[PDB]
């Protein structure tokens, strides 16, 4: 139908825009802020003791509030956006191969089969994304868990360690996850950028016309 | 998934991968290097084998004489080789029957790599796995070098290295070769300083080289494999002449 | 899995079955129908042709070998040009170096023997095409049917293709009339259980039936669309 | 549910359980790919025309040659693999020349087409000739001609059965083409009807607008030899349209 | 699955083998032909010097025959194959005939031996597309194009190669009876269409003429220079 | 009997018509009009403070119940516009599968490409299907966390991070929300796109009937 | 993967893999050990057999191709006769044209060639031994190896089979060019009993000599008497 | 767009020196370092009698607060940096490898096979660690939940002994992880350094040209 | 650079000595050692009710927490024999598979039968780490889940199904260690066989360097 074609043709032209724009000035400009990040000193702790955070669980022979590690929100606070940020653009560059896939057909699979193993490392990434979006989440639960196991019980003194532990794991992590998201992006650039021609055009424009 | 066996399939891309496959053969072939001067042309070749219990029964390993007016040296399987030379002898001395005269040269390497392209179109047989440069003098078109692909492709070259380490010599050659100014002397000595980079071993061994030159005197060519003295001479110049460079450094 | 096996007429299945001669067999039933019955004094092939669409004319499925004997195919026309070519040549043959009509069995043992070598040799897929083959010889009528598989068989009548068995069936009650039966009844029994063997929707017409008749003084006769209609008229309407 | 192992297909001489020999059905696919081909026999004589799927303007649109002479009596419209096809039509050049010689006479529609048909039919290595194409042909010709019997379209497929059509369409949009065909065609139709008729349904079916140049049509009338309209002639049948 | 032999027909009928020899040629280096009224040029580009490496051996365009001239692109080894099969036939239907071989005969002639390689299995097909220019005894000027699979057609003007879609188009756009209309013209019209696919200048082009009776010519790199130079000036 | 046939068919007919007008009609509609809910500033919120709701619980202090603490209304409302499109897409993928299961052929040997463009349509389709239902199951996920990470810190007041928790999960919520409106924008999408680019082969599997080799 | 099965096969990295396999069974095929004296070459071998029932007279590892040719294999011993015998062929064949008799370095050319045959066509398996060929032609003496490959290689000594590496290491320590074959045929049966694995004895062991007398077995007394140093 | 090209050219370098450098020094520093650690007396222990830890527990016929297994808890701070380091080295490698993929081709395959062999073990090795790291952070909170049941349930001596079980296993655990730590970091190196040809270029050199 | 190949090269010179003194001198005496506990008499008791340990929970009855309920004796004592047995072969399997894996060679398209060998022993090697991992865990459940049953019959003196639950726990520990030894035992010979039957190709997987056919 004419008019559904336009509606349909506005996002075919708007995900390739988008998607050329990604690659082209987004990818570079995120890998080199997440490099600054990365070289950024909060990012880089030698003592991880600086890091543990008061606990004011009054040690047995009336808790006041206990507060969260800031040095890890603040962290956090600047590695969420990133990570969502991430997972947005893996499904516009999913999205954009998709629309690439041509009509199926018995013959010429390979470009088609470009197009597939790429999809693959994306589609990892995009797992390996969900991941840390998930681990996030369980870092404030699991604290939060360990802190009140921690008043419960003062007579513990282990409890009271898990939280310390707790709280450096998700420093080393998260400085992980800054790295990884930094790679991620380069390694799409990488993938992208070598293989654009046969993503672009799997089947190729050839016509020898011999039938 | 594989469209690399049988040597008939192009792949999707059209390429044949089996002669690919082959021609990473002569990469493991000890290094041959043809250079042409305007006096004569020479072909110098890393005798790889350097076994201590090995004997030089034979007039080279590696540089064999197709005719009187044109030689080759081979890379790549030996044996193969052994069959594309007999048949390059049979080749040539088929035209001097035919015609009375000498083969052209670039005949005898169009002739050979006709064979070679066969090999690569009918299904049964492997590509054959050798690429030989032929130096010869012909009337027609003086000195001059070719190099042959296991594809059947030939190219008439100036200087070439063919065998491990060829890229580093052809750039030390693109840089050393003086184009019009080449003399025997010159490039044997251009050979002996190319061989020496490319080859591992730090001192050549002048038992590690052999060294044949073909040049035209009295109205007949000469094919003369430079014997062990004559290279040792040639080693020592070499030898001297960069020390002296590096000492003046 | 068992997708083993199939692959070629050379490979023994591990129960004694060669899988691909067998595949060749289905290939009759994939053919149209076509009966044939014999009398004392008279052989009858009749088929049932079919056609790719209303413009087209109907596909021959009766050809005449000799004045003696003539074949009706079901299954891949193509496999049945090449055989009947070799038929017809050696059917010339015994003419020219005997002077004598091949005798019908004779031929059949001929194309036996050409058909099994497929079968035994890796390369030639084995022939697919179900041959019924008529002829009247000294000995007398014959009826005889040759398989995809080399094996031939002498028949006092048979239909080989899709839908055949309803034929056999109704031949094997009708068969004690037909050795006493004249020309006209014998084709008008033929033409019936091939009837049988039609969808119940599509009838008899002159265009789908071709009767071809051998006998002692018929030589063989392929009566095509408009010839059919002496036998087609007397016969009555569908049980 | 799908069960789409296949397996039998490849490989000409193997029979699949269902007995199909599915090479032989993919080649009379591949006709398909062809551009689409219609013969109309009428008593006046029988018509062909083809669709050029000319691609580039460059090309010289008279090189593209998809109806060609047998003789003078039989002419061929072929629709498939253009290569193919030049092998099929060479042989029935010969043949027709060999009858000639050995018979003085002119061979009829029929028997040339049996004669391109055996070629046709060696293709599943029937012969011991190193000389013969393993793969079927790739090619469906529709050959029209007037012979003792009168104008005559037989139809030829890669299988290499051949059938009278009275009126066929071979290629691409042959499904529809024919059924548009099984509406117009009436037996006692002249060729100046079939001429138009058959153009309307090309111009259907193909996806270009009808110009001189994308079409090529020829006829056999009785008294006249093989004529292929001339693009002053096509216009004038085009412009009726 | 369907890909691996040139026998098998992939389920809608399409021989891939066939079609990805077609590939092989889009790799090679791109030729242009264009058919003026009185002279048909053929264009090749010339891949590199390589400095140390003797350019005569070289030749993408050469002659069957006298009347006869053959451009390549593809497997190189090929070409010089079918090359030297277009030759031995001239001289043999001159031998049979006594007639010199028509542009048309040559190409249909070596249409025929590619088509005899795609036929069978246990033989590759030739990886060369060429274009055959020629004049026929009327002098009418004459192109032809064939491709891996043995199709032949005529083409008013043509690109084979690698940028052949590119400079098909600009020759679409270019081409014209007007262009035709001076020798100097055409050969123009092909140098200016390989410019456009060509990464370098003239110093890449390789360009041949051949007249109504005279013999091919490959113009002399100087010539060359002249053409470049008008054509880069009008500019 | 040909009445059981029959009455498949018009079942098969209806999907048939309803298939080929969604295609044309539903789904490039919802293509616009999903891009726009992504365009609105509700789901383009710069920052997620503005998010942050009010959690009214007493800390503790040295010297009863909470009062009811209400859902993230800014995410709620997002949550009612989403909850009808998933939905939507869920039944209209519903409709395709059934319209291509329907169209498989009868089991042949061979010929057997036709049914495998069908199956790789099938695949996606069933991957649609499984990531579009999973969106159904986090709406449910995020009212059961929330209200867990709730109760958790009325009932220990002390733990701030159980505090953090609430206003991460409402975070997590929008940000999952902006996805899973793209996600589904970008099916409907691929749907359209798989579906009309192979209609033919998915449409008729194993072409016409060979012409007799037999 | 796919390239292994195959002779006409180059495997990615160019190496074709049926002949690497072949030299593989001349590995382990029983030790044999050359040494080019400059009066003579000596060939020696091992002949262990498995029971004192074996006839040793019946066959012979080391065999004369002609007057002055003689070979010894190791390998696939079914093979060593087909090339023994196209090589007692191909020698006669030289002298009805020549009326000389055959170089020796011209008869390993030959085998070589009919041993690349064997390699080219994929229905046929390339020959699974290797010879060692010894010969005295102009006064000169001549030891040539030829590999299943179809390459030859002229060797002052060598050894091939079982532990060849670690013999071709003795004999490189014990080769002096000046040795003469008395002294020579003592140093082969030290290379041998390297690697022999058994007390060697007059019958354990084949050795043969070519010298301006032309190839002649060594009688096992005569070895006896070798041995007994 | 090469605007920021300098930007992508800048990591690529950057990632090829450091992979360089971590190959060259950090991979053979950390193995001696490593084993050294293996050499001190705190790893090696005969009598695990000596590592129990007394718990104050009351028996019986208000615990005061029950303090860790400090040994066990000196050898985790050893040892808990290490881990982490191997993993960002892991990653390093990785990602390096990952750059190094060329442009997906049909043919000459091999190399790019021997990237994904070394790839996956790379891959293998980062699975391990990362388990390392999970059986570090359980260690707290199950020796935790451990003495809060001795706490709360007095009577039973078993809850009593699993405290002292679970710290035996742990120190067994932090052993092991350090032994595999070193022979991780050689076999990263023996798998790179032996197939480093093919890793860095996999296609190979440039070949004649058919074409 | 040469200077870091040399240090490897020194890790492995010492591997290579650990390992294969490992398999000539501990591997066979360790298997004569475990042999010697599975005859020892303490592991092969006859009545596993001499096993039994007494809970002394007061038993309920129509008209204060247990006395300290201690862990069967015989069953610690002999957890304390296998817990330093199980480590060692963990560590010696480690040991092992280090070997192996730096003996791989540099990946090359043939000759990769020696590969194989070398595979297959991994695979040996890897299912004995995963059994033997699990002995390992099996040590600590026995703890806890003593212990919890215990908890659970003293808080519900009336149920007789838990006092039975701790005794039958007992009981099944001391079958397991049985196995475990019995399991030790064989898990050193079968490295030894292993490994000694095919030691040429694991040392030496390529073999030594052939003659040149270039």
């Amino acid at each position: 139908q004419p008019e559904a074609q336009a509606k349909v043709d506005v996002f075919r032209e708007d995900l390739c825009t988008k998607t050329e724009n990604l690659l082209g000035s987004y990818f570079p400009k995120k890998i080199s802020e997440l490099d600054a990040f990365l070289k950024e000193p909060a990012l880089n702790e030698a003592n991880l003791s600086n890091l543990k955070a008061p606990l004011d669980i009054p040690v047995p022979d009336p808790c006041g509030p206990v507060n969260c590690n800031e040095k890890i929100v603040v962290l956090l606070q600047r590695l969420k956006p990133e990570i969502k940020d991430v997972i947005e653009q893996l499904n516009l560059v999913t999205t954009w191969l998709q629309l690439q896939i041509p009509r199926i057909e018995d013959g010429n699979n390979f470009g088609v089969a470009v197009q597939e193993k790429v999809f693959e490392l994306m589609t990892s990434l995009h797992t390996k994304l969900e991941g840390f979006h998930t681990q996030i989440s369980k870092y404030f639960s699991e604290r939060g868990d360990a802190v009140t196991k921690a008043a419960k019980q003062p007579h513990v003194g282990d409890y009271r360690q898990l939280v310390h532990e707790l709280d450096e794991a998700e420093y080393r992590d998260i400085r992980l996850m800054v790295m990884e998201i930094r790679n991620a992006y380069a390694v799409l650039y990488d993938i992208i950028l070598k293989n654009f021609e046969k993503l672009k055009k799997p089947r190729g424009e050839t016509k020898g016309m011999i039938y | 998934r594989r469209y690399d066996s049988r040597t008939t399939i192009f792949s999707p891309e059209g390429r044949l991968y089996q002669v690919e496959y082959a021609m990473e053969a002569i990469g493991h072939a000890g290094t041959c290097l043809g250079i042409l001067a305007n006096d004569g042309v020479l072909l110098a070749a890393e005798r790889r084998n350097i076994h201590k219990l090995l004997d030089e029964v034979f007039f080279s390993e590696k540089i064999y004489k197709l005719n009187e007016d044109m030689a080759c040296s081979v890379a790549g399987i030996t044996s193969d080789a052994n069959v594309l030379t007999n048949e390059l002898r049979l080749i040539a001395q088929r035209y001097l029957l035919q015609y009375q005269e000498p083969i052209p040269c670039e005949q005898l390497v169009t002739a050979l790599c006709d064979i070679k392209q066969a090999y690569t179109q009918f299904g049964g047989k492997r590509p054959f796995g050798v690429s030989l440069l032929y130096i010869g003098w012909d009337k027609h078109y003086g000195f001059q070098l070719y190099q042959s692909d296991p594809s059947g492709n030939y190219g008439g070259w100036k200087a070439t290295c063919i065998g491990n380490n060829s890229a580093a010599a052809v750039s030390m050659l693109k840089q050393d070769y003086k184009e019009g100014e080449m003399t025997l002397k010159s490039a044997l000595a251009l050979a002996i300083k190319v061989l020496n980079k490319t080859m591992d071993v730090s001192k050549l061994s002048a038992e590690k080289v052999e060294i044949a030159t073909l040049t035209r005197e009295n109205g007949k060519t000469v094919i003369r494999v430079l014997k062990q003295k004559e290279v040792e001479q040639l080693i020592k110049k070499h030898e001297e002449e960069e020390a002296k460079a590096e000492r003046e450094k | 899995f068992r997708n083993q096996y199939d692959n070629d007429v050379t490979v023994w299945s591990p129960q004694g079955r060669i899988h691909q001669i067998e595949y060749a067999m289905e290939a009759v039933k994939q053919g149209s129908a076509t009966v044939g019955l014999k009398s004392k004094t008279h052989a009858v092939l009749v088929a049932l042709k079919r056609a790719q669409s209303e413009l087209a004319a109907h596909q021959k499925k009766i050809l005449h070998v000799d004045n003696h004997i003539g074949i009706s195919i079901a299954g891949l026309t193509a496999d049945a040009r090449l055989l009947c070519n070799f038929m017809r040549q050696e059917c010339l043959d015994s003419r020219f170096v005997f002077d004598r009509p091949l005798p019908v069995s004779r031929l059949v043992s001929l194309i036996g023997s050409k058909t099994q070598i497929p079968t035994q040799r890796y390369g030639r897929r084995p022939y697919g095409v179900g041959l019924l083959i008529a002829g009247y010889d000294d000995m007398g009528p014959h009826i005889f049917q040759t398989c995809p598989s080399a094996n031939y068989f002498d028949c006092r009548a048979m239909s080989i293709g899709a839908r055949s068995q309803s034929a056999r069936t109704y031949l094997e009650r009708h068969m004690s009339e037909f050795m006493e039966c004249n020309l006209n009844e014998l084709v008008k029994h033929g033409l019936r259980a091939l009837r049988e063997t039609l969808p119940a929707e599509q009838d008899l017409t002159t265009k789908n039936v071709s009767i071809g008749i051998v006998g002692k003084d018929l030589e063989f006769t392929i009566y095509d669309d408009d010839d059919v209609s002496p036998f087609l008229e007397g016969l009555e309407e569908r049980p | 549910m799908f069960l789409t192992r296949s397996e039998y297909d490849r490989g000409v001489n193997t029979f699949s359980p269902e007995g199909r020999l599915f090479q032989v059905e993919y080649a009379i696919e591949a006709i398909k790919l062809g551009s689409t081909a219609i013969g109309i026999q009428t008593s006046e004589g029988v018509c062909l025309a083809v669709e050029k799927r000319i691609t580039s303007p460059l090309m010289e649109p008279s090189s593209i040659e998809k109806i060609v002479e047998i003789d003078a009596h039989i002419g061929c419209a072929m629709s498939g693999l253009i290569a193919d096809a030049k092998t099929l039509i060479d042989k029935a050049r010969v043949e027709t020349q060999n009858h000639w010689f050995t018979y003085n006479e002119t061979m009829t529609v029929e028997s040339v087409t049996q004669a391109v048909s055996n070629l046709a039919l060696q293709f599943g290595e029937e012969d011991a000739d190193p000389g013969a194409m393993s793969r079927p042909f790739g090619v469906a010709l529709l050959f029209g001609g007037v012979d003792e019997k009168g104008p005559q379209l037989f139809h030829m497929d890669p299988s290499g059965t051949f059938v009278q059509c009275d009126a066929r369409a071979i290629g691409s949009a042959s499904e529809g083409a024919q059924s548009s065909l099984q509406e117009v065609y009436h037996k006692s139709m002249t060729l100046k009807e079939a001429i138009k008729s058959s153009l309307i349904i090309l111009k259907q079916v193909m996806e270009e607008k009808l110009n001189a140049t994308n079409i090529e049509l020829a006829t056999v009338q009785p008294g006249q030899n093989f004529h292929m309209f001339t693009k002053e002639e096509l216009e004038e049948v085009i412009k009726d349209i | 699955s369907y890909d691996r032999a040139i026998t098998v027909f992939s389920p809608d009928g399409h021989l891939f083998q066939v079609e990805y020899a077609q590939e092989a040629v889009k790799k090679g280096s791109t030729a242009v032909g264009v058919r003026g009224r009185d002279i048909v040029v053929l264009g090749v580009e010339k891949k590199s010097v390589a400095k140390l490496q003797d350019e005569r051996t070289v030749r993408k365009i050469c002659a069957l025959d006298d009347n006869v001239c053959m451009a390549f692109a593809g497997l190189t080894a090929d070409a010089r194959i079918v090359i030297n099969r277009a030759r031995v036939e001239c001289q043999s239907h001159r031998l049979t005939v006594e007639d010199p071989v028509t542009v048309e005969y040559i190409t249909r002639y070596i249409a025929s031996l590619k088509q005899r390689y795609t036929q069978s299995n246990g033989r590759r097909p030739f990886g060369i597309s060429a274009l055959i220019v020629g004049f026929d005894f009327d002098g009418t000027p004459r192109l032809y194009q064939t491709d891996p699979s043995g199709t032949y057609h005529a083409w008013k003007a043509n690109a084979i190669g690698r940028g052949a879609k590119s400079v098909r188009e600009f020759l679409e756009k270019n081409y014209t009876d007007e262009a035709i209309e001076t020798d100097d013209l055409t050969i123009k019209l092909v140098i200016k269409a390989l410019l456009e696919v060509v990464q370098s200048g003239g110093k890449n082009i390789e360009l041949a003429v051949m007249r109504r009776d005279q013999s091919l010519k490959i113009l002399n790199p100087e010539e060359i220079e002249k053409y470049v130079a008008e054509i880069e000036k009008e500019k | 009997s040909g009445e059981a046939r029959k009455q498949v068919e018009v079942f098969r007919q209806n999907l048939f018509q309803e298939a080929e007008e969604f295609l044309y009609r539903f789904l490039p509609q919802k293509i616009i009009y999903l891009n726009q809910l992504l365009q609105e500033d509700s789901l383009n919120v710069a920052d997620l403070t503005s998010l942050r709701a009010p959690l009214d619980i007493p800390i503790p202090d040295p010297p009863h119940k909470c009062g009811f603490l209400p859902g993230n209304e800014k995410v709620l409302s997002l949550l009612a516009l989403v909850k009808p499109e998933v939905w939507t897409l869920k039944e209209k993928c519903i409709l395709v599968i059934t319209w291509i299961q329907h169209l498989i052929p009868k089991i042949e040997d061979g010929n057997d490409f036709g049914v495998a463009i069908q199956e790789k349509v099938l695949e996606r389709v069933n991957a649609v299907k499984t990531k579009v239902e999973a969106f159904q199951t986090t709406i449910s996920k995020y009212f059961s966390e929330r209200g867990d990470a709730v109760a958790k810190a009325s009932k220990e007041t002390h733990v701030m991070d159980y505090r953090a928790l609430v206003h991460e999960r409402d975070e997590a919520a929008y940000g999952e929300l902006r996805a899973m409106v793209l996600d589904l924008r970008a099916f409907y999408a691929e749907l359209y796109h798989i579906i009309s680019s192979n209609l033919e082969k998915i449409v008729n599997p194993k072409g016409e009937e060979k012409p007799s080799m037999y | 993967r796919g390239y292994s099965f195959s002779l006409t096969t180059f495997s990615p990295s160019g190496k074709l893999v049926q002949i690497e396999y072949a030299l593989a069974a001349v590995a382990g095929g029983a030790p044999s050990v050359g040494i080019k004296a400059a009066n003579g070459v000596v060939l020696a071998t091992e002949k262990k057999q498995k029971s004192i029932l074996y006839d040793e007279r019946s066959v012979h590892k080391v065999e004369p191709i002609t007057k002055h040719i003689g070979l010894v294999y190791s390998g696939m011993g079914p093979d060593y006769r087909v090339l023994v015998h196209r090589a007692r062929k191909l020698a006669q064949q030289y002298y009805l044209v020549y009326q000389e008799p055959i170089p020796t370095a011209q008869l390993v050319q030959r085998v070589a060639s009919v041993m690349q045959e064997y390699t080219q066509s994929g229905g046929v398996r390339p020959f699974g031994v290797s010879l060692l060929i010894c010969g005295w032609n102009e006064g000169r003496p001549y030891l040539f190896q030829s590999d299943p490959s179809g390459a030859y290689f002229a060797w002052k000594a060598t050894a091939m089979g079982k532990n060849y590496v670690n013999g071709k290491t003795f004999l490189e320590k014990r080769y002096n060019e000046d040795l003469e074959l008395e002294d020579a045929i003592h140093t082969a049966i030290l290379t041998l009993k390297e690697s022999f694995e058994g007390q060697m004895t007059e019958d354990n062991i084949e050795v043969g000599i070519c010298n301006e007398a032309g190839f002649r077995r060594l009688t096992p007394t005569e070895v006896k008497d070798y041995l007994a140093a």
